[PDB]
């Protein structure tokens, strides 16, 4: 039907793509490919070359010179466009040969297949002060030309593009976690019970969540307040591991229970980006250029294998707490409260004929 | 600035189960986001097309169209009695939105 | 920037 | 699932009023609102929408400033502000919504509203 | 050369202590025993009984009124003084038959030996609002007498003694407890590094300790603050385990470390009452009846035993923490701080000639 | 009431 | 170990003066001090003491209000508070101290101290 | 009340190492919360006895006391040339505090 292209400064190439935005399926992962098209009278050296590339870029160190970010090589790929080389000896697609007809016996093929566990598409909230380029885990790819493979970049000469490396919920219905707990104290015997319940483990983004509460009060104190917290749980990885969650929204009710009885109760909470702007950090979908992407969903890992995959990962978990009123022989000096929690997995189903576009109310 | 938008034929009169088509243009190019539709006197409108050649849930075969460059069309393929009706050619890409004029059947 | 194109298919 | 507006009305010009929709079944963050104003005989107009979720608003200048939406998450309702209303201005409105993920079309169109002055 | 005595309201009874602290050595425990005149003729029940009993006792649950307290009994012996028995053919020391003879044959002994591993003497720091009688382990013997072991306390005809468990500072010295640790980030692979050393392991009352700390700042960042904490760990067990801290003192040093650079320093803190009276639940040695005892000392555990003791048991930890200055692409998002403790054991020595005296300023 | 006596041994 | 005292002199009846005495090589929690004075040719007659640990003060009726103690930790020295001064008030003063831990005695004793009124 | 306290002899002159004992009451029961001090002239006090019977570090053995009920004295087996100076019974059971008039040797 359609498809995207670019050119290069010199006007001497031109790129063709079929889309921009890869699935992957954890158990697989989608194949890229494409072709090119070259002005011949335009190169003498002989030699012609492109390369995939994925790594983790961001600000390096400290560093406020444009441009100036860590640059990881988590997968590097590439091909000498032309000549060919028998390694080339492969099938393609019906579309890159339609395209070739189209074009004529100018153009030249490429490929590349990913190799499965790799980061995902993320970026980092960028707060005020964060003029200079974004944060986060990228795909791209690059298009160049030269005579000896140690010649470096030239700038009339080249060309670039970026993709998305995303995941669609599974289709199949997943388990319904629950969880409960049990608190004793020391003066009486009678133990606190708490229990908590969701209704499925699979949500999409503005679609609200409820949960189901039950509470066993057995002793003589009395329940005072419980909180409700939905925070998200980042997994980052530069030089070594580290983890650090933060809130995206939270709330505490403010029933009360009665010595030695029981109740149940159900709230109901929603994630949203607008009461969360001013934060840095959060977790953020992989931009295109200045696209205002929604919440980051959340990272699936790589089925059962369970490897020590290198870059961000991120997760959500449901927690509620509560607040014991202080009494007895005690007082300040000892401890009241009593928590728990639960995970689950907040993502978009997969487009069903149609990938989301590029911020379709343009303004 | 808006999409300055033009559609034609205003309207056509003739027999039941022929083929008559509607066109649609625009200012400026649009890619695909693009829609079509549909209402009736006294009664809401109703989507037809979307992203210029989506089929909506419900919708007979005989509903058809097309993009063309920067011209974009609408058709029936064999019309219906129960067809007369009013038909919008719709844009969505930038703000304001904007519509067309209209479309008659008879 | 990027440009898109049509296909006759 | 069905939407509901009411908040209108016979005035006479300077006033206005608070128009409303009210929602069903989903709540705003899932989707965004827009609003459309026929004037007899005449196409149709977007004149102004609400993207909750990202908490912008935008307004077709022919009625920017002048006017207004505002809306309640727990009410699950929309009210319209407006302010220096000219007869001319008489229209048929009507309430639809659109996904917020993503805006492809208006699926669900209200019964419309009217508007008038002597 | 002097004793101590008590008689009973019935005008019958006379009872004679030696002491009334008793040491605890660990590996053993000291005998305890005494001797007590009657009156016959007072008597014609024909049985005399006496108790000594061990037990945890404080507020019980929210009993108001007075001498309404939970009564855990650790530890129980009884003995009928009078008629004897042929389980009480064994010696007798000196003392005691010196007593008789001054007293004339007219008076029975009494004698018990504890068994090793009980909680010792401690209280409980009460508050204005704590106004009841005082909350802390216990050590108590009663006297008393009866027709027959059915028969319950008397008013008019008995009569209740308190002692102290304690213990004494092992003259052994012990090793100097000293500790370090690293800390990594996740942008630069230079690792933070602490230590901290004290000078000994072992101190009294009063006495300052010192702490020796050294800084290892080899990245971009640097400290900010440095945390100096002393806090008692308070065991508890009555219905369960359970356990809670309180700081006794603590200070924040102002010095800051350059990035990439080393530096090192020295503290001083001394713990006292005066600064923490109003807190609530402190530990203090076991009072006798009013008497303003110091903060507890340490109290050193079975040897290698390691048993499951019940009752309370206390000891000390020196912790410090750095601040670390936020930046870089982290912000509030993620956590900096880092902190090292390590123990250690504050106590008096083995009295050398004489006990602790009763509130010597008597006013 | 508490009470001491002597030892004259 | 050793401690060293100053802060009088002669002067006219009515004002007053800060006597101090500084300690060594332990703090003042380790112990406590008090104060004594000596009319010429008679005995002795305990004036005043402080206890840093328990933090309370103790005055003969002789001089109580009209005389009070003040310390401090860091300068490990304590100074003598009074008013109202009677000129046959004069006497020889001492310091010394006494273990905490616990009082039996007073082992330490500093030179002494003399004030006088013309 | 303070504690009333009477101390005598207030002095004798004799030989060398005869034996001389100074005796010490109170107006109450001090159990043995007593002490015993000296003191020469134009120098600081002394501690002698503490506990009432304790002897401290360095002091010869000729020094000695003891308690007699709620009387007390303090004694020296055989005397010196050295020894020749002031001596006071002192309480500490009770605040005030209070000490003796003293004693002289000569």
């Amino acid at each position: 039907t359609r498809v995207f292209k670019k050119a290069s400064p010199n006007g001497k190439l031109t790129v063709y793509l079929g889309k921009r935005d890869f699935v992957d399926h954890i158990d697989l992962v989608d194949p890229v490919d494409g072709v090119v098209l070259v002005d011949p009278e335009y190169l003498k050296e002989r030699r012609v070359y492109v390369t995939l590339t994925c790594a983790f870029r961001y600000g390096r160190e400290d560093l406020d010179v444009l441009g100036l970010t860590f640059r990881k090589d988590l997968f590097v790929a590439n091909v000498q466009s032309f000549p060919p080389a028998p390694e080339d000896k492969k099938p393609l697609t019906r579309l890159q040969e339609r395209l070739i007809k189209k074009l004529g016996e100018h153009a030249y093929p490429f490929t590349f297949e990913i190799p499965p566990n790799l980061p995902c598409s993320v970026t980092l909230q960028p707060g005020p002060e964060d003029t200079g380029k974004a944060c986060g885990v990228d795909y791209e790819v690059k298009a160049f030309c030269a005579e000896n493979l140690e010649e470096k970049i030239h700038k009339r000469n080249s060309v670039r593009l970026v993709i998305r490396k995303v995941q669609y919920a599974p289709e199949r219905p997943g388990p319904q976690p629950t969880a409960e707990t049990t608190r004793q104290f020391l003066m009486s015997d009678k133990p606190l019970h708490l229990e908590a319940s969701l209704d499925k483990e699979i949500y999409y983004h503005g679609e609200p969540i409820s949960v189901n509460v039950h509470v066993t009060n057995n002793t003589n104190k009395t329940v005072k307040k419980i909180k409700i917290s939905v925070r998200q749980y980042a997994d980052i990885c530069l030089f070594n591991t580290a983890q650090y969650k933060c809130p995206v929204a939270m709330e505490e009710a403010d029933d009360t229970v009665a010595p030695s009885s029981t109740f149940c109760k159900v709230y109901t909470l929603t994630p949203f980006l607008a009461n969360n702007r001013e934060k840095r950090g959060l977790a953020l979908d992989g931009k295109l250029k200045h696209e205002d992407t929604n919440l980051a969903s959340s990272t699936l890992l790589r089925e059962g294998a369970n490897r020590e995959i290198l870059g961000i990962i991120v997760s959500y978990k449901v927690k509620v707490k509560l607040v014991v009123s202080r009494g007895g022989l005690l007082g300040d000096l000892a401890s009241s409260d009593v928590a728990v929690e639960l995970p689950f997995t907040l993502m978009h189903p997969k487009p069903k004929e149609e990938p989301p576009h590029r911020e379709v109310p343009e303004s | 600035s808006d999409i300055q938008m033009t559609q034609s034929p205003s309207s056509l009169s003739a027999s039941v189960g022929d083929r008559v088509t509607i066109t649609c243009r625009a200012s400026q190019s649009v890619s695909s986001a693009v829609a079509w539709y549909q209402q009736k006197p006294g009664k809401a409108p109703k989507l037809l097309i979307y992203s210029a050649s989506s089929l909506y849930s419900g919708v007979p075969s005989r509903f058809s169209g097309s993009r063309s460059g920067t011209d974009f069309t609408l058709t029936i393929s064999s019309l219906q009695p129960e067809d007369f009706a009013t038909y919008y050619c719709q844009q969505y890409k930038y703000v304001p939105v904007t519509f067309g004029q209209g479309t008659k059947v008879e | 920037e990027s440009e898109s194109s049509s296909f006759h298919s | 699932v069905q939407l509901v507006e009411s908040g209108g009305g016979l005035v006479q010009p300077g006033g206005s009023l608070r128009l409303s929709c009210a929602a069903s079944g989903f709540n705003v963050y899932s989707s965004s609102i827009h609003w459309v104003r026929q004037a007899p005989g005449k196409g149709l107009e977007w004149v102004a929408s609400i993207s909750s979720y990202y908490g912008y608003t935008y307004y077709a200048d022919s009625v920017k400033g002048r006017f207004t939406i505002s809306a309640d998450t727990s009410k699950n309702t929309a009210y319209l502000q407006m302010n220096s209303l000219r007869a001319e201005d008489t229209a048929v409105y009507y309430c639809a919504r659109s996904r917020q993920f993503w805006y492809s079309g208006l699926d669900y169109w209200g019964q419309g509203t009217l508007v008038t002055v002597s």
